[PDB]
């Protein structure tokens, strides 16, 4: 009985590139990349991948809405 | 599923004298009664507040018993109210337990008890439209004797069984009492879904009760515990009384005749046959 | 014509603007059957009305004993009401 | 106030045994905005229900299927015992869409000789559901309802919301002259309780025909399923039946035996002509103040009876629809589910 | 919801079977088991012996046997049973203290947290002392998703929202405002929020005097059966009658008056699981009293009303004008954005519609619902049953306030050849297992369910 | 376009532009002339007056007027200060109307029998099915970065420009062309619609097309089936005579005020005589997702659904990448001519 458990994190390539470089950004806790599509990472940090992309958005978007 | 379970109990104070005729009188009905008392229970708490009801057969009539028709006008303590309801209905028909009651022993009600439930059910099911109800009922008989086969009971048994198979109701049958597959039940058990279990006399039924009288209620999915092979080899010649293999129907009538018949009127309407008919059959 | 007995039916529909005023003119029996508002109709609305008639004619409407009033039955509705109506 | 029968002129013999051969129209009438869906698809969903109920009441019988598209009948589904047969075409036909004329003349005329080899003892029967206005006659008709009439087939038809003469003279002229079978609905549920009314034995008053002794014997399941096996089939049939004279596995069926050729049933479709032969009499309606009986019903124990005077509600009517023979209150319920699916009168049986 | 289930189970074994001590709880923990593993329980309940898995898997024939793995798996995390490697084989049989506990409490046994009630006068009225407990619930989920006037008095109560961040509302600032906890809690309707609330008072009072046998035993004596007499006054612990008068003051103990009396078996206790019927100055307008409006055009139309329902209908729309029969309010993407800045996900409000504003939206509805769907395979086109034109809005501003993704679980390997990954994938497609795959990689991330099977095929 | 199709014999209708002289006062049958003849400043040649002087000297029964709002009332109450006819005919097009003076022309010609309750009478059998459709063209960093970088209205182009949006194009330009289906594509661009024109090459309609090679394309559009695929510019509002209507896609969607934008889709969905294809009047608008117009991409779908055109969203396209040139598929090219079109 194998089962490699994880946090599987499927998206577009860029994404997964932003969120890799995202992920870059906090120590590569990505445990694994399945494919362009597919991510695979440890669960305890993923939380801040998206608050940093939250941040870095935030720091980019800005929001302007016209 | 909330499953209605209706029990149908017979008790001829006859035939419960068969059940301590058989074997010794080692223990009457109340053994089978603490049985159904404690198996009622269980099916009430399987399902989702799945409902239950009693009726029974006098030696002279039919009454209900749980669902206990108007009269004013522990463990769960649903269980004690259907078990205490229950065990001073059948009190009050012990009471009603006399000579006249030990007169009407040419008939056996349970071909009207079993009519009248199905009206209930087909009342329930109608009534209970939210939360169909994956009701299915169950039988228990003491085998009494001294009518080997009375066939005077066989329409009413094969009609239900079409209104059962109709309202898709699987039925179980449990037989206490001496060796007598009752080949009509059998068949009934066989031809709407059921599980044949011809238990003998004074054996705990609980073990037996849990195990195959709880295949169906919604779930079907499990090996039925019927007794042995369901030989569908009807009704015996009614002129003869022997078990016909090659029939000979009469018409109209539609009589079963053995290689007898009276080649006029079958014995059960009065139908001529064409003696050309008869003779085309003869030709043999 | 289109009519031969009392269990005959059939639409005998007017066209014209000048039958809503000779409306008076028709017969009383054709008079009776001829209604305020089935006066001066456009053609759309003739059709759902003789589509309605043509299905509930189409049924089997004899009560048989309503027929006792209007058919009378075999000489005894005659000979009880009419010799009781001999006031 | 009530809608109850006065008299059966008709239990005593029924069509116990039928072949009944029911028609359709896929025609471009059917394609009108009268019926929820259109006539065609509303029409086949209740063709459907009494195609189950046909064979529930009369197992014993067959049925065949024909539609009616571009001036061309069309069997779609042979004359058989077997349902599903005919419910899995019935499936198909639905998706195609109904077109050209009614030719009654060629649906009639391949009706007429699909019902030859139907034996005196079985009953040739037709039900036309027509709901175009117009035919298309490849022959004389009258030659046909001639031809028709002259081979002992009944004609019922059931016409949409409109009067046919020449259907009311074929239902007329096929069924012994009595015209009882153009009848036409006005509506679905009158169209559901047409669907419905055509499953039983159709007798209105039979001609004394040779009544033939029917010989048969009786099947019975196989038990050995990893030896799965058939004789009707040619297939792994984890255990099928057995006819008392071929001796060759059958699956499970009434169909008649595939070696010896004997109709094979168990017990439970000779049961429903009984019921169908001879039915109960109706649960009269008891006089509202002269009933005077228990405050509730037999069959089950309905409490409901009355209100005891009530100026409008107690005048009215008392729920207490009783049976005759046993004398027996009934509430309607029970009155009409006594009537409904048990015949089995369960005060007349207990006594 | 945070299936309370999974709670039990992770409470270790000892006061699993501490728990099972009272044959209440025995009784208890037997009713949320799968129906495959309610069916193993019983069976060993009684026989007393154990039994080998291979009856028990021969018992379950093919799918089905889902549910027996389903079955077994819950069985053993909340370890009711003790699975013994006795001969290099699988002898199963109860934790023991259930089965008697159960045998007991179903033969008329020992449960006195089970016998814990007492029979009285029932004074206690349909009516009475639950409207007040029904109130209590109306009052404090005003307090505590925010209503008009916030009546929530209870302070233990508004600790726990807080400390338990139950809604994402500014307890230092006192605001009870729905975050993601508290849309969830906007979700979970009888069950689940009687479930959720009933995890944040645990975890919150579980620091000192918790004694969670006897408030696991007091909880379950409460929601039992109508203690009645004696529930609140003897058939209660310390702790459990301070939790018995604390669900009495939070109304989960409908306690009667005087603070001292028998346990004010309020039908709140019994909802918690009951997962049925859920209808509770001196009139209340019911049953359909509610009333919202949600229909193609994506509009209200509100003729009949509620304060705290409309005020909870104005969390996710403008209001504007209240009418006599309507409020001003129109649900646009706008409305539905003030809830996606609360991260409010447009998935329980999904189920939320379908089920709430029912009462004005019955018709409406059932003329959606139209039973098409034994109708569906025969009419192939579904008849707006339900409504799916919202949903894709939602889904849509959703996914305009979207982009990250995430599956569940295990990374897969040791698949050596392509048959068995084709034929194990065609085999998962008809049970409906795989959330990605590939033939290149040999690997996926989805559930064990294909490996349990292939599994116990090749080993049975 | 239509008076010969229609019954009217032209030889009787004498057409009037003072500049267009034609038979005033020997007109045998109905007359068809307009307002600045009828009376304007442009009441420039004595063929007007004439026509007027004959306007007035022939008793006429019936006026049928085309658009009286546009033109001032002043000179309709002109062709009503002199003639006296019997009747009129006001076949108006707006519910409100500059002539809407406290006496209307409703008061003039006869009551209201037609309105804005146009749910009983075109529903009864005279329009055909349109079918309307938004595609989201996926998002790539660039536009977002380009997003990001300017809130000004200049992303307009930069999301009209999506290589990808190019690319659905060309896949219904493929369907339609196997379909035999015919095209309509609203694109004010210039370069990135030659980019575009150029990405697909086929006889082409575009910014400014030379109205003969636009009517070639046309004739080589709708009576030829090898050219499916048209893009109209701004210029086809206001006006030309707008080519048929079975496959409209609409890029821009500024194009303000919104008052054109039911003008548009009006005059954009013209009426087409085939009934081989399901939907004969497709509407779609190719908008890159996540972009600027999200919120006027979807102002455009509230509007159509109050016109009640039936209208869909296709996102999940069949063969998306399947289709003939992926040229500048990568997000880099569509950065690539991102830079480009942030030029234009
Ligand atoms: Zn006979
Ligand atoms: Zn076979
Ligand atoms: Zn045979
Ligand atoms: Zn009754
Ligand atoms: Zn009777």
């Amino acid at each position: 009985a194998r089962a490699r458990k994880g946090a599987l994190v499927q998206c577009d390539p860029s994404i997964k590139a932003l969120i890799l470089q995202i992920d870059a950004k906090m120590s590569d806790i990505v445990l694994e990349e399945l494919d362009d599509t597919h991510l695979l990472v440890n669960p305890s940090k993923v939380e801040f991948v998206k608050h940093e992309l939250n941040r870095l958005l935030s720091k980019n978007i800005y929001n302007p809405m016209d | 599923s909330p499953s209605l379970l209706t029990v149908i109990i017979e008790i001829a104070p006859k035939l419960w004298t068969t059940f301590d005729e058989e074997g010794n009188e080692k223990g009457s009905i109340i053994k089978v009664l603490e049985a159904l008392i404690v198996f009622l229970n269980a099916h009430l708490a399987f399902n989702s507040a799945n409902k239950v009801a009693v009726i029974a057969a006098y030696s002279q009539g039919i009454k209900y018993l749980y669902p206990e028709s108007t009269s004013a006008l522990x463990x769960y303590r649903r269980f004690r109210n259907v078990d205490e309801t229950l065990v001073e209905e059948i009190y009050k028909l012990f009471e009603l337990e006399k000579k006249q009651i030990e007169q009407n022993s040419q008939r056996s009600t349970l071909a009207g008890a079993m009519s009248a439930g199905l009206t209930y059910v087909n009342r329930i099911s109608k009534e209970s439209v939210t939360t169909s109800l994956k009701s299915r009922l169950l039988v228990l008989t003491c085998g009494s004797g001294s009518s080997k086969d009375e066939i005077f009971q066989y329409i009413p048994i094969m009609n239900c069984i079409f209104s059962a198979t109709k309202m898709k109701c699987p039925i179980d049958v449990v037989k206490i009492g001496g060796s007598k597959e009752s080949t009509f039940l059998q068949q009934t058990t066989d031809a709407t879904n059921g599980v044949y279990l011809h238990v003998e006399s004074t054996e705990g039924l609980i073990q037996y009760l849990a195990t195959a009288m709880f295949i169906d209620p919604s779930l079907r999915p499990i090996i039925v515990k019927p007794n042995h092979g369901s030989v569908d080899f009807r009704t015996s010649c009614y002129l003869t009384g022997r078990v016909v293999a090659v029939g000979f129907i009469c018409s109209v009538c539609l009589c079963v005749l053995s290689i007898i018949p009276p080649g006029n009127k079958c014995p059960a309407c009065d139908s001529q046959f064409d003696e050309h008919v008869i003779a085309k059959l003869k030709r043999k | 014509r289109v009519l031969r007995g009392k269990d005959d039916y059939g639409v005998m529909v007017l066209a014209d603007r000048r039958f809503s005023r000779k409306r008076s003119q028709l017969p009383k029996w054709i008079a009776q059957g001829l209604s305020d508002a089935d006066l001066n109709l456009s053609t759309d609305m003739a059709i759902s009305n003789t589509k309605q008639f043509l299905r509930t004619m189409a049924q089997p409407t004899d009560p048989k004993d309503q027929e006792g009033v209007s058919v009378w039955s075999y000489e005894d509705l005659i000979k009880h009401q009419n010799s009781r109506k001999d006031q | 106030k009530k809608r109850t029968a006065k008299k059966n002129i008709t239990p005593y013999q029924r069509g116990i045994i039928r072949s009944l051969i029911l028609t359709l129209d896929c025609s471009e009438a059917m394609l009108e905005k009268d019926l929820r869906p259109n006539r065609h698809a509303m029409i086949i969903q209740y063709a459907i229900d009494f195609v189950h109920e046909f064979f529930d009441q009369n197992p014993i019988s067959q049925m065949g299927i024909i539609i009616m598209r571009n001036g061309l009948a069309q069997l779609v589904s042979q004359v058989s015992g077997n349902p599903q047969d005919h419910i899995d075409a019935l499936k198909s036909i639905r998706k195609q869409e109904p077109k050209g004329n009614p030719s009654l003349q060629n649906a009639l005329e391949m009706a007429r000789g699909l019902l030859l080899p139907v034996p005196a003892h079985c009953t040739r029967e037709v039900l036309i559901v027509f709901g175009s206005l117009s035919t298309t006659d490849p022959g004389d008709i009258h030659q046909t309802i001639d031809s028709l009439v002259s081979e002992k087939i009944r004609v019922k038809v059931l016409g949409l919301s409109a009067q046919v003469a020449i259907c009311k003279e074929l239902c007329k002229a096929t069924n012994y002259g009595d015209e009882s079978f153009y009848k036409i609905l006005l509506d679905e549920t009158h169209l559901k309780e047409l669907f419905n009314e055509a499953v039983t034995p159709l007798p209105v008053n039979k001609i004394n025909k040779g009544f033939t002794l029917v010989k048969m014997g009786f099947p019975t399941r196989i038990f050995e399923d990893t030896p799965t096996f058939c004789s009707c089939h040619s297939k792994l049939v984890y255990g099928g039946y057995f006819c008392p004279n071929c001796h060759s596995k059958v699956c499970s069926l009434p169909t008649v035996c595939p070696c010896c050729d004997l109709m094979l049933i168990l017990s439970t479709h000779l049961a429903r002509s009984y019921h169908h032969l001879m039915p109960l009499k109706t649960f009269a309606e008891v006089p509202t103040t002269e009933k005077f009986r228990s405050e509730d019903c037999f069959s089950c124990q309905s409490r409901f009876p009355x209100x005891x005077x009530x100026x409008x509600x107690x005048x009215x009517x008392x729920s207490r629809y009783r049976c005759e023979d046993c004398k027996q209150e009934f509430c309607v319920d029970c009155d009409v589910f006594i009537h409904e699916i048990l015949h089995n009168c369960p005060g007349c049986e207990s006594k | 919801k945070h299936s309370v289930t999974q709670y039990l189970e992770e409470i270790p074994q000892q006061v699993q079977n501490r728990l099972y001590t009272s044959p209440a709880t025995c009784l208890a923990i037997y009713r949320i088991l799968p129906p495959l593993a309610k069916f193993f329980i019983m069976a060993m309940v009684f026989n007393e012996n154990e039994v080998p898995l291979l009856d028990l898997d021969k018992w379950v024939n093919s799918n089905g046997k889902l549910q027996f793995q389903n079955a077994i798996k819950s069985m053993k995390s909340l370890h009711l049973l003790i699975p013994n490697k006795s001969s290099g084989t699988l002898m199963i049989n109860l934790n023991p203290t259930f089965k008697i506990s159960l045998r007991n409490a179903l033969t008329g046994g020992e449960v006195q947290n089970s016998f814990g009630v007492v029979v009285e006068e029932n004074v206690v009225s349909l009516d009475l002392l639950d409207e007040y407990s029904a109130n209590k619930w109306e009052t404090i989920l005003h307090f505590m998703v925010g209503t008009p006037l916030a009546k929530i008095p209870s302070e233990k109560v508004l600790n726990l929202l807080k400390h338990s961040k139950l809604m994402e509302e500014v307890n230092s600032t006192g605001e009870f405002k729905i975050t993601n906890e508290g849309f969830q809690f906007l979700l979970q309707e009888i069950n689940s929020q009687l479930w959720t609330l009933l995890l944040q008072y645990l975890k919150m009072i579980e620091t000192s005097k918790m004694d969670l046998v006897d408030v696991l035993h007091f909880i379950f004596m409460l929601g039992a059966l109508e203690v009645g007499k004696a529930y609140k006054i003897d058939a209660l612990s310390e702790t459990q009658r301070i939790m018995l008068q604390d669900m009495r003051d939070y109304g989960l103990v409908f306690q009667k008056h005087s603070n001292d009396s028998i346990f004010y078996p309020t039908k709140l206790a019994l909802m918690l699981t009951s997962d049925t019927k859920t209808i509770r100055g001196l009139k209340n307008q019911d049953i359909p009293d509610g009333s919202l409006i949600v229909e193609t055009n994506f509009k209200i139309y509100s003729y009949s009303n509620s304060p705290l329902q409309i005020a909870v209908l104005s969390l996710f729309v403008h209001l504007k004008a209240r009418f006599v029969n309507m409020v001003l309010g129109q649900i646009t993407r706008e409305s539905i954005r003030r809830a996606l800045t609360n991260g409010i996900t447009a998935d329980q409000i999904i189920a939320y519609l379908e089920t709430h504003a029912h009462p004005q939206m019955r018709r409406l509805a059932e003329e959606k619902l139209e039973k098409k769907l034994e109708l569906d395979p025969n009419c192939k086109e579904p008849l707006q049953v339900l409504p799916p034109t919202v949903v894709d809005q939602i889904r849509l501003w959703q996914l305009e306030l979207d982009r990250v993704i995430t599956y569940e679980g295990s990374l897969y390997s040791d698949f050596e050849t392509s048959q068995e990954y084709n034929l194990l994938s065609k085999y998962a497609q008809d049970i409906g297992v795989l959330l990605w795959k590939d033939d290149k990689k040999k690997k996926f991330f989805i559930s064990k369910e294909g490996n349990s099977q292939v599994l116990d095929f090749a080993k049975r | 376009q239509f008076l010969q199709w229609c019954t009217l014999q032209p030889e009787n209708c004498a057409v009037f532009t003072s500049d267009n002289k034609e038979m005033f006062q020997t007109e045998s049958g109905l007359v068809v002339s307009t307002y600045s003849m009828v009376a304007n400043t442009r009441n420039r040649s004595h063929d007007s007056q004439k026509v007027m002087d004959f306007l007035t000297g022939r008793e006429w029964g019936f006026i049928i007027l085309d658009e009286v709002h546009v033109v001032p009332a002043a000179m309709f109450r002109r062709v009503v200060s002199t003639i006296a006819a019997h009747a009129k005919l006001g076949l108006t097009a707006t519910l409100v109307r500059e002539d809407d003076k406290i006496g209307d022309l409703n008061f003039l010609i006869g009551p209201k029998l037609y309105e804005a309750n146009w749910m009983e009478l075109s529903q009864k059998g005279h329009i055909a099915n349109v079918q309307c459709a938004e595609v989201w063209c996926p998002m790539t960093a660039e536009f977002y970065q380009e997003y990001l970088r300017e809130t000004a209205r200049k992303r307009m182009l930069l999301y009209i420009m999506n290589p990808t949006k190019f690319q659905a194009c060309q896949f219904l330009i493929q369907y339609h062309e196997r379909r035999g289906d015919k095209i309509i594509v609203f694109s004010d661009n210039v370069y990135a619609l030659q980019e575009y024109a150029l990405k697909m090459g086929k006889p082409f309609i575009y910014g400014s097309t030379p109205q003969q090679e636009r009517m070639n394309i046309l004739q080589n559009f709708q009576y030829n089936d090898q050219i499916n695929t048209i893009f109209l510019s701004k210029v086809g509002d206001t006006s030309i005579d707008l080519p048929e209507a079975t496959c409209l896609i609409q890029i821009s969607s500024h194009y303000g005020s919104r008052r054109q934008e039911a003008q548009r889709l009006g005059r954009i969905l013209r009426a087409k005589r085939r009934n081989d294809e399901g939907f004969n009047a497709f509407f779609y608008s190719l908008v890159s997702k996540d972009t600027q117009e999200m919120y006027y991409s979807t102002k455009r779908q509230a509007f159509l659904v109050d016109q009640g055109y039936a209208f869909k969203v296709i996102t999940h396209l069949h063969g998306m990448e399947n289709i003939p040139n992926l040229a500048y598929a990568s997000p880099r090219e569509r950065r690539e001519l991102l830079q480009e079109v942030l030029l234009k």
